[PDB]
């Protein structure tokens, strides 16, 4: 947990990493106007609601943030940001920055990763939002504590292939618009995940509005047409 | 006694601390020292095992003064020594300060003893590697000498060697008759029995460490005059010649 | 992997191999190379396998001056033709997942030799059993069916202490955590049914040897390898345990 | 819940506000000039302390400047703190500017002044 | 699971790559006299003394890697009789990949007439003696000869508890089993970085008859090149 | 001069307490109910950063709390801001109560902060 | 192989009744870089031989100013050196402020003693790995201190330490009554010759790779750069 | 001849037989796994440039910052782990900023470093809290900055402890990197020659090009303060080279 | 140290939940070679134990085994010195604490109940180990008269009427109920001449003044008081009569 490998890899953060490859693909895009983060589901759910296993959460209203690994780690990481984010609104009374949050989150990991009587957390936070000018914003942090700033980002299971595939994929005339950038967003999971459908949580935030959880019919008609395009 | 060797705090199936008797032991792996308690005083004596020609006459001194009164020989591990000359120093000094005088040779080794046993409870940390004698002399109390087993018995003895050849030193003692006779005469005899004990073999070399506290030096522990040690060593090497 | 010490491969038809294991600290090594400075066993050949980290080094038994002057490598076998009797002598630490590679090559070397008997000295765990090693003698057997019955009632009239039968995963499978080794290499001759002993003993790490004399003198009892100053300890029974007193420290 | 004890007195020239907040665990002895916090020392006295004697405060510098002389200058103006307040860690903020024996000991009997221990 | 770690043991496992541009490198050309030197300091004194004379002419690499070091495995053939060929192994074979390593350069299908000279250098410390480590000389050195050698070593043999492990030892192990003439020669010296001490300990070979024709003399070219690689990589701020 | 603004609150239930000490831009804030200095962070405006800069001076550094609440109060007010928040646990719901508990003082008495 | 049973830890005895980890500690001085110091009846001389390899990269400053008449160079880990230098300027300017009275030597290295004796003792902790040459003159006159890894301190005439100080030990003890009678230039010259015997046959004592603090009867103990070391190093013989 | 796998590297206050922490190396280990940061200090001041080497073009390079501006005198290049490196900032900064309100005096980068050090050694010194500094810090820093005493450029490693430097390269090219320095430098060299040559060597030790998007440089110079070099002024010097 | 084993590690309970560690606690005062005896008359209570002075350097007079805690309160001690002499001192502080705090003389039930406190705490922390060691305490109560106490490392207090504790403790308990079951008047004579024949019969050898050392509590004196080798002497004789 405190020890470097031979090479200089500390054990306990590569282990967190492998529990993030293990994890759901948290896919994000940023977009003028519009930010979208799209990240997989295992389906299941035949009787549980779906409210509960929501991966995309906001934190605030100008802040939404997705992660990739153990979902109770997540889910406490996910409690203290907006605990934060509430404070600061608080006490300085405004929008909370999404590097702020994002710079929160990181500081986070590296004190959890530091200490030897605590574990590093076993997630990947990627964090979208809007910030006080309405700049659009794409950050991802890692169990290290490393917060990197992306045009379209992609974390979970088969990482680097998601990630490479919308690089190739990703140009300024697909973030035009909105529809573009969820045809973006939805091409990236699909080529995850072949099945779709339910396993695409897609979630939408605007420029001005709060984080909007797209319902599934609008994911499987944007899926249509994207198969529609591809004939 | 495998196994159960590994820290302080654990007893092995026989029923014994193993650390507590490899301290003991390693404080055997260094050069014996011996004092003596006579009808005028303690008189000490220690082979010190010189190193290289480098070191400065008085390096790595082995008998310490603790107060005036009150001297110290050691053995094994000369840092844990060190240590606790140190806080036999600051012991005596307190006793010193609050109740006014001398600290009686008994309170200090049992205080001392409580210390070392203290530090050979825990697991954390271990057992103090150094067997000391603390001897002193009183007009009133009297020639005293008690050895510090790293365990944390205080027992008084009126002879005992510590070291590589205690055993063939304790019974050179026990040939020796230590009651009623002045120190200047104690000085020749441990002298005596530091040379016959060192094994010139193994050991390349060694310098004679004499301190003495008694009527002659008015119950101070001081070390023996330069004129003294050699006449000492005179007869020493005379004995042991043939 | 059997390599003959000159070109004649001897043959070990009708043999009794001796192998140790590597068990709490070095217990079964350390017994096999001292009956083998014993009983003065010659070498003859060199068991090459791909499964323990190489060494090398000097005779162990040097004896004569011309004897140590050789080279010993992680794995060689002497053998005492006299009393038809063979012995390996493992002296190395084992490669991660090569344990049972050796474990079949072995079985396989004695099936085709003809070495029938196979004696695993070794030792297990202090704690062993539920406070019942504790109480119970540490010395211990596992023979394997395929074992002759005569061994069997020559053992069972020693009146010694059958394995406690430690409960694993099923129910009551035998298991040596100690040895490590052991477990495998019985599970493989009870495969190959040849004829095979456990002498384990339980024990924990340090100082091993009266663990080594303990197990040679069970050995001793079972088989009367000398006389059911005593075994002849091999030269390399030597600063085993440190490497000089550092004058500074005292 | 806890007390401290604040006294104004200007010797050397120099304003010092020392504060003596009581803590249980820590506390901390604000000897200000400029009127602010300025460097902050933690001095732990040795938990052994021999056989229950005088111990060996550990001196740590918590924040400004590291230097051997501020070091003792809170070795010494915390010392007599911590041995009378049972063997207690005693933190200090010291700011001031010029560090000589007549200005410790005047800052010392300031501290006496306002003791709250 | 599984394939993860099929994965990783490609990675760890050596690759033979050729230098010239599966068959080993003694089935490829057939070797007289191959020289191994293990470690920084043989590998440096192998190219200040050895390889001074002659083509040298690079024939293969072993690449691998481990957790330890990734240097180099170059071998070299003389290239004026390819006969005598040689080794500047660097790089650090973990015991997993020794066996491979061997292999690679055997295989199968040697030929019983090298006499196989081994450079590689150790630690004081690894050194088993009565006496404190410290007592003993910095650089001493030690030899270990196999059972066809038949060639006085120039130095004291080591003792009965020393030994030695890792590619070395495997090496004169698979020479020993397949009775090939050999000499494992171990530099004792307390420093293991590049010092020229531990290769003037390393001297007393090339006058023996193993490594004695490859070297021309010419001390002063040597001992010139010997400064050469005296400067090496800046050590981190642990020690002063 | 440094006003010692004593102050303690209900926060929730537990009767936490309050210490100010004021000097002239340093402001200096404890809380917690027990008196123990566990904790402490020192922030202040930064002109190289947005966020105010703050480093854990003393205390377990896995609890970005005291760092946080320092920060915070550092951008509503000028310079230091010695927080020494030292609840043993408090979940994290707890901390914001005190967050409120504190601004609402500080509005109450601007001078004693 | 039973040694390393007993060697994981510092709170350990060996069966043998040894601390392994003293010795470990005891080594990683001489995993250092050689020093040499050497005294006369009126000076005490600290020669240091800087790492051979690119000054850019890293000044090795080995020699450290401790105070006025104190003064230490280091061989060793860097971190233990810093602790401790620092530990001993903390107690002479502590004498010199209280007291104001120049600490003597032999207590200072009492005090290194008694604070370097802890870490062996508690679990958990390591000793300082480093080997102090302490160049010091207090009133009784010049002193040098050897200081180990473990507790254990020695006051000695001519002392080195670090990578094969063996041979600069040997050409001390050979040449012990001439640092006695000797005078500023030929003391360090003396030391500069065991430096030099430390270093190969073929490198030499460059200014690039040499350093030396020298204190006196009436010298504050100064610490010679590169540029300042060529005085001693002209006029002294190469052979 | 029983050799028993025994291994010290686990703890990190266990010493090897020859003397050595083997967890401060494999955090030297870690150091040399990070990208190549090369500075260089002249008599005008001190040069700082390190590769800004980005993974897939989506990759923002205005997030990474590996030279920062700790104050108006003081600069700093890292390599290695930044989130480590961000602590160590941070407590730069509060030094430095607090010495400046209350003494108003700019601390000198050598105390500056010196703090640095204390936070850094915390790691194996004390640490009594439980949760306190447990590991070192895998990350190396170039404080190059000028004081009174003027161009000042110091390098610490996972050891803990900073020294004065004249021409450092720390991160994958550690070496090779050092051995140009060493062929390119003296006490006369200008600042311009000193960002010459420091370019060149990037490029030289650098797998992706030299343009002004990968690559980031500032200079601390005695008279001006930190100024690190605009998109404009970077793609000059890289076409000067 | 995270000891799994049951057989070295005080926590963990073994398989058939008992604790290894206190019967090796006792084994440790067996050990210690001594034996031990203490009775309660119907005027006094009595400790008898063996002063075995290994060879003649060794002063005799320092070796002893009978401590006071309070001065009507005595105690005879078995098993390692160094242990003994760490409960006398605890017994002696919490005795000074009780007369500070309470006003009044501790009793023995009292303290025998606080020391077998202070037993279960170290036998249940891992930290520490069980004194080797075991303690019988013996006084004159206001209203029971004569008490004895023995506290064992194991944390069991309960009080005797005739006790023994060491090597021979089996035999020694075995003959001090054959002599309880005759019930006689239990004089100071007649108590002090069943401990000392029960040492004598159990050892199988015969007992000179200076071989043991005897102390006693009576009723009529208070204040414990150690028998002179003059008494013992006496008493020897008595029996010899």
């Amino acid at each position: 947990i405190t020890v470097f490998s031979p090479d200089g890899h500390l054990f306990q953060v590569e282990y967190a990493q492998e529990a993030v490859k293990k994890g759901s693909t948290a896919v994000g895009v940023r977009g003028r106007d519009i930010v979208v983060l799209g990240v997989e589901k295992k389906s299941v759910a035949k009787l549980q609601d779906e409210r509960t296993v929501r991966k995309i959460c906001a934190l605030d209203d100008n802040v939404c943030m997705a992660f990739a690994g153990l979902t109770a780690d997540a889910r406490i990481v996910i409690n203290r940001a907006r605990v934060e984010c509430q404070s600061h609104r608080l006490t300085v009374e405004d929008p909370v920055t999404v590097e702020y949050i994002t710079r929160y989150i990181a500081s986070l990991k590296q004190r959890y990763t530091q200490s030897n009587g605590r574990r590093p957390f076993g997630i990947s936070a990627l964090i979208v939002g809007f910030d006080f000018d309405g700049t659009p914003r794409l950050y991802q942090t890692d169990p290290s504590g490393t917060y990197h700033a992306w045009k379209a980002n992609a974390i979970g299971r088969g990482a680097k292939s998601v990630r490479e595939f919308l690089e190739k994929n990703y140009t300024d005339e697909a973030i035009e618009t909105d529809d573009l950038t969820i045809k973006l967003v939805i091409k990236a999971l699909l080529e995850v995940v072949q099945s779709g459908g339910k396993n695409i949580e897609l979630a939408v935030m605007r420029r001005d509005q709060s984080l909007k959880i797209l319902n599934p019919e609008e994911i499987e008609k944007y899926v249509a047409e994207i198969e529609k395009e591809k004939e | 006694g495998t196994g159960y060797d590994l820290s302080a705090s654990t007893f092995s199936p026989d029923g014994r601390v193993f650390q507590v008797e490899y301290a003991m032991k390693a404080v055997e792996n260094s050069s014996t020292a011996i004092g003596i308690r006579c009808k005028d005083g303690v008189v000490f004596g220690v082979e010190k095992l010189v190193l290289s020609k480098l070191y400065e006459e008085g390096s790595n001194k082995r008998l310490f003064n603790v107060d005036r009164h009150v001297g110290m020989a050691v053995a094994g591990l000369l840092a844990d020594a060190r240590s606790l000359a140190d806080i036999a120093r600051e012991e005596a000094s307190n006793f010193r300060s609050n109740f006014g005088y001398n600290i009686p040779l008994k309170h200090l080794a049992d205080r001392v003893a409580m210390y070392v046993h203290a530090y050979t409870l825990y697991s954390a940390v271990r057992p103090f590697g150094c067997s000391f004698m603390l001897g002193s002399y009183s007009v009133n109390d009297g020639a005293q000498l008690y050895m510090i087993d790293p365990s944390g018995v205080s027992y008084g003895y009126w002879g005992c060697a510590i070291g590589k050849a205690r055993q063939a030193a304790k019974t050179e003692i026990e040939k020796l008759q230590m009651k009623e006779m002045t120190c200047r005469d104690i000085v020749k005899e441990v002298a005596k029995i530091i040379y016959i004990v060192h094994d010139e073999v193994k050991d390349k070399a060694f310098e004679l460490e004499l301190s003495w506290v008694g009527e002659l030096t008015n119950g101070r522990h001081e070390i023996v005059p330069k004129d003294i040690r050699e006449e000492a060593e005179k007869y020493a090497k005379e004995s042991l010649k043939e | 992997m059997f390599v003959p010490c000159g070109e004649s491969a001897p043959d070990l038809a009708g043999f009794t191999l001796l192998m140790p294991a590597v068990s709490v600290g070095n217990v079964g090594q350390l017994a096999m190379d001292l009956i083998i400075s014993t009983l003065n066993m010659s070498k003859i050949g060199y068991f090459y396998t791909d499964c323990l980290v190489p060494m090398v080094g000097n005779n162990p038994y040097a004896t004569t001056e011309g004897n140590s002057t050789e080279l010993s490598i992680n794995a060689e076998v002497y053998s005492l033709p006299s009393r038809k009797l063979v012995a390996l002598q493992l002296r190395s630490i084992f490669i991660k997942y090569k344990s049972k590679p050796f474990c079949e090559k072995l079985l396989s070397w004695v099936k085709s030799s003809g070495c029938a008997r196979v004696i695993v000295l070794s030792s297990s765990h202090s704690y062993q059993r539920n406070d019942l090693q504790l109480r119970s003698t540490p010395f211990r057997y596992l023979l394997t069916p395929s074992m002759q019955k005569s061994v069997q009632n020559k053992i069972k009239s020693l009146n010694w202490e059958e394995m406690e039968k430690s409960r694993c995963i099923p129910e009551f499978c035998i298991r040596i955590p100690g040895g490590g080794i052991t477990k495998t290499l019985y599970d493989e001759s009870c495969s190959k049914e040849i004829q095979m002993a456990v002498l384990l003993k339980f024990v924990s790490e340090g100082d091993n040897i009266p663990d080594a004399l303990g197990l040679v003198e069970y050995l001793n009892e079972w088989l009367q390898i000398l006389k059911p100053s005593r075994w002849k300890i091999p030269s390399s029974w030597r600063l085993l345990f440190g490497s000089g007193l550092p004058p500074a420290l005292f | 819940l806890v007390i401290s004890k604040q006294k104004t007195e200007v010797v050397c020239g120099v304003p010092t506000q020392v504060v003596c907040t009581a803590f249980s665990s820590h506390i901390l002895v604000v000897v200000t000039q400029f009127g602010k916090m300025g460097t902050l020392v933690s001095l732990e006295p040795s938990s052994v302390a021999s056989d229950v004697s005088k111990p060996v405060l550990t001196t740590k510098v918590l924040l400004g400047q590291d230097e051997p002389l501020i070091h003792v200058f809170a070795k010494n103006l915390v010392a007599f703190v911590s041995q009378e307040a049972g063997n207690r860690a005693v933190l200090l903020a010291v700011a001031v500017k010029d560090k000589s024996m007549e200005g410790l000991k005047a800052l010392r009997e300031v501290i006496r002044v306002c003791q709250v221990w | 699971d599984r394939e993860v770690r099929l994965q990783l043991a490609r990675k760890r496992e050596v690759r033979l790559l050729r230098r010239q541009t599966e068959v080993s490198l003694l089935e490829k050309y057939p070797c007289s006299k191959f020289i191994i030197a293990i470690g920084n300091n043989a590998v440096a004194f192998l190219s200040s003394f050895v390889m001074n004379s002659g083509v040298w002419e690079e024939v293969g690499c072993a690449k691998l890697w481990n957790e330890w070091c990734r240097a180099f495995c170059v071998f070299y053939h003389l290239k004026s009789n390819p006969s005598v060929f040689l080794c500047q192994c660097s790089c650090y074979v973990a015991e997993d990949q020794q066996y491979q390593w061997l292999e690679k350069v055997f295989g199968s299908c040697p030929r019983k007439n090298m006499q196989i000279t081994i450079l590689t250098c150790r630690h004081v410390t690894d050194y088993k003696t009565s006496e404190s480590t410290g007592s003993l000389p910095s650089p001493f050195l030690r030899a270990l000869k196999t059972q066809n050698f038949k060639d006085s070593a120039c130095c004291p043999l080591l003792e009965q508890p020393n030994i030695v492990h890792d590619l070395p030892a495997a090496v004169l192990s698979y020479c020993q089993v397949w009775k090939i003439p050999a000499i494992l020669y171990l530099c004792y010296t307390d420093v293991m970085k590049l010092d020229l001490i531990t290769v003037e300990a390393f001297k007393p070979i090339l006058s023996t008859r193993s490594l004695k024709g490859l070297v021309k003399n010419i001390p002063q070219s040597t001992e010139i090149l010997k400064k050469l690689m005296t400067t090496n990589e800046i050590q981190s701020n642990i020690y002063t | 001069d440094v006003s010692l603004h004593n102050f303690s609150a209900r926060l929730w239930e537990q009767l936490v307490h309050f210490h100010v000490m004021r000097l002239t831009d340093s402001l200096f804030l404890w809380v917690g109910a027990t008196p123990h200095l566990r904790n402490l962070a020192v922030a202040m405006c930064s002109r190289y950063d947005s966020i105010p800069v703050s480093t854990s001076l003393l205390g377990d550094t896995s609890d970005t709390t005291s760092t946080g609440l320092a920060q915070r109060l550092a951008r509503k007010t000028n310079k230091q801001v010695f927080v020494s928040y030292n609840l043993q646990n408090t979940d994290s719901n707890f901390a914001l109560l005190v967050e409120n508990r504190i601004k609402e003082e500080m509005e109450a008495f601007p001078e004693k902060f | 192989m039973f040694r390393n049973q007993y060697d994981n830890d510092v709170t350990v005895w060996s069966p043998q009744g040894r601390i392994h980890q003293i010795e470990y500690a005891m080594e990683a001085v001489k995993q250092g870089s050689a020093t040499v110091g050497l005294k006369s009846k009126t000076h005490a001389v600290l020669v240091a031989l800087k790492r051979a390899q690119s000054e850019l990269a890293a000044h090795q400053k080995k020699i450290l100013h401790v105070d006025n008449h104190i003064g230490i160079s280091i061989a060793g880990l860097t971190a233990d050196a810093r602790l401790l230098c620092n530990f001993m300027r903390q107690e002479c300017l502590d004498s010199r402020f209280v007291f104001d009275r120049p600490l003597p030597v032999s207590r200072l290295v009492s005090l290194i003693g008694s604070k370097t004796q802890i870490p062996t003792q508690r679990y958990g902790r390591r000793p300082y790995g480093v080997g102090l040459l302490i160049a010091g003159y207090d009133d009784m006159g010049p002193h040098i201190f050897q200081t180990c890894p473990s507790a254990n301190y020695f006051d000695c005439r001519a002392m080195s330490i670090g990578a094969r100080s063996q041979s600069a030990r040997t050409y001390l003890e050979r040449h012990m009554s001439e640092f006695m009678e000797c005078n500023l230039n030929e003391l360090v010259k003396h030391g500069l010759r065991a430096l030099r015997e430390t270093l190969p046959a073929e490198q030499d004592l460059t200014t690039k790779n040499v350093s030396i603090g020298i204190v006196g009867k009436d010298l504050e103990f100064t610490i010679y750069d590169d540029d300042d070391v060529s005085p001693f190093l002209e006029g002294l013989e190469e052979r | 001849m029983f050799l028993t796998r025994s291994e010290y590297d686990r703890g990190v206050n266990t010493f090897s037989p020859e003397g050595r922490l083997f967890q401060v190396e494999y955090a030297i280990e870690a150091i040399k796994l990070g990208s190549t940061a090369i500075g260089i200090q002249t008599s005008e001041g001190v040069c700082l440039a390190v590769e800004k080497r980005i993974t897939s073009p989506l990759m923002e390079p205005s997030s990474i910052e590996k030279i920062v501006e700790i104050d108006a005198h003081i600069g700093c290049a890292m390599s290695g782990l930044i989130a480590d490196a961000k602590t160590l900032i941070d407590k730069a900064r509060v030094e430095t900023q607090n010495h400046w309100f209350t003494y108003n005096e700019t601390m000198t980068v050598e105390s500056v470093t010196q703090a640095v050090s204390n936070l850094a050694l915390q790691f194996g010194e004390e640490d009594a809290d439980p949760g306190a500094m447990s590991r070192p810090f895998g990350v190396a820093l170039l404080f190059g900055g000028v004081d009174e005493k003027g161009p000042q450029l110091f390098h610490m490693d996972p050891s803990g402890t900073f020294v004065q430097c004249d021409a450092r390269a720390i991160g994958s090219a550690s070496e090779g990197a050092q051995s140009s320095l060493q062929e390119v430098y003296h006490k006369s060299m200008t600042l311009k020659e000193a960002i010459k040559s420091s370019l060149i060597i990037l490029k030289q030790v650098m797998e992706e090009k030299l343009n002004a998007t990968n690559i980031e440089l500032a200079t601390v110079q005695p008279g001006q303060n930190f100024h690190m070099f605009t998109k404009e002024e970077l793609e000059e010097v890289i076409k000067d080279i | 140290g995270s000891s799994a084993g049951f057989d070295r590690h005080i926590t963990i309970f073994s398989p058939e939940g008992r604790l290894y560690q206190v019967e090796y606690a006792f084994k440790a005062i067996n050990q210690g070679g001594l034996t031990s005896v203490a009775v309660r008359g119907k005027d006094c209570a009595v400790i008898v134990t063996q002063k075995k002075v290994p060879d003649k350097l060794l002063d005799s007079s320092t070796v002893t085994h009978l401590f006071k805690i309070t001065e009507n309160i005595g105690c005879v001690m078995t098993g390692m010195t160094a242990d003994s002499r760490s409960q006398v001192q605890r017994a002696r502080y919490e005795a000074a604490n009780w007369k500070y705090k309470y006003g009044y003389e501790i009793p023995v039930d009292m303290l025998c109940k606080r020391i077998a406190d202070i037993s279960q705490v170290y036998t249940q922390n891992a930290e520490m180990r069980p004194l080797g060691c075991c303690m019988i305490l013996i006084g004159i109560d206001e209203e029971q008269g004569p008490q004895v106490y023995k506290c064992d490392p194991a944390g069991y207090y309960c009080g005797f009427k005739a006790t023994a504790a060491g090597v021979k403790q089996t035999e020694s308990t075995s003959f001090l109920e054959k002599k309880v079951k005759k019930k006689f008047d239990w004089t100071f004579e007649q108590t002090v001449e069943t401990a000392i024949t029960c040492l004598s019969t159990v050892l199988s050898i015969d007992f000179k003044p200076s071989e043991i050392e005897v102390g006693v509590v009576t009723v009529e004196n208070p204040k414990f008081r150690i028998l002179t080798e003059a008494e013992i002497d006496a008493h020897l004789v008595a029996l010899a009569e």
